[PDB]
């Protein structure tokens, strides 16, 4: 099997691919949300026009027309009120997720920081077990394969 | 059509949070490998390997006993103090 | 266009409105404090 | 500069925000001190080796 | 020349505009001071080297 050490660099490297992908996915969320907010602004703005049109209907004694203009606005009120509920509900989900990503990336970099700390000491351990190994050939117990053998020769 | 566009609007809302959930379940997964319970497949394993190699040198090159080291340190400190006393006494 | 706007929002998060408001408030207070000093000195 | 001029309220938020960095500062300080022991011991060994 | 003659209003804008340069001036001053340490140390090394 592949050495786990090589995976450490790859595993965090592959994490970046999803970390950016999550960043990309999050961005799409907000753009649509603002589009919805702008649409809400348009609907209320359009609904305001009916009030403005209704504002010019009651005057001059023709209150009858103002009734229809305001009655028509109630159709937009349902859309405006209904959309407002959706906008408020989605706020909770977007807010919580954003903070997590900041925490998650902080953990990822911290994890990567630790990854290097153990790699250096790991390779130090690799060196540690691979340096005195040949010094192990020299044995005070006269068990040396060559140093003791060469003296006997 | 108003419902259809509204449905499509909702469709995107869940897709983003869905993929966020996909990310959510796929990001700490490898962080799950690191376990406070010492059950980590590699992180705990790699530390144990480091300790294993440490024991390899302990048996290969046994360290002097603490008593001789303490006596070595004690006698060296006594020798150092004895030498220090000699210098000041001579140089007094 | 909005999507790219969010790209900079996450890439370069703006300071919070409170710090900006406090920045503006303290700057305005500092500006007013400096303005008061100038007129008082130059009175 | 927040507590002065009688607006102690803002200073609360500024100091409360700092506590977030205090956790990072204190947490990082623990990591820095711990790693000192490992780096010091290994360096002497290489000179001996 | 704005505060004089009783038109203190204009002096406010002129000084407010200056604060924009103050941020640049103060910000640049920090950069200038920081770079002094690095340039000074390296120069002595070359003479030694």
């Amino acid at each position: 099997q592949e050495a786990p050490e090589d995976l450490l660099e790859r595993l965090l490297g592959e994490m970046e691919l999803e970390l950016i992908e999550l960043r990309r996915a999050l961005a799409q969320t907000i753009a649509t949300f603002k589009s919805t907010e702008r649409q809400r602004d348009a609907q209320q703005l359009i609904a305001q026009r009916w009030y403005e049109k209704a504002q010019a209907a009651l005057d001059r004694g023709n209150e009858q027309l103002a009734r229809e203009a305001l009655g028509q606005r109630q159709s937009y009120q349902s859309h405006t009120e209904a959309l407002g509920k959706s906008l408020g509900e989605q706020r909770a989900l977007v807010e919580q997720v954003r903070g997590q990503l900041q925490k998650l990336e902080r953990k990822y970099l911290e994890l990567k920081s630790q990854k290097n700390l153990y790699l250096a000491r790991l390779k130090s351990a690799i060196a540690a077990q691979k340096i005195e190994e040949i010094a192990g050939n020299l044995d005070n117990a006269s068990a040396s394969s060559l140093f003791e053998r060469i003296e006997t020769k | 059509e108003r419902k259809y566009l509204e449905l499509k609007s909702q469709k995107n809302l869940y897709l983003a949070r869905l993929k966020s959930a996909i990310a959510a379940q796929k990001i700490e997964e490898i962080a799950g490998n690191l376990d406070n319970a010492s059950a980590s497949s590699l992180f705990e394993r790699i530390e144990t390997k480091i300790l294993e190699l440490e024991a390899e040198r302990e048996l290969l090159n046994p360290p002097p006993s603490p008593l001789d080291k303490k006596f070595e340190q004690w006698e060296e400190q006594q020798a150092v103090e004895a030498t220090l006393a000699a210098m000041k006494a001579r140089r007094s």
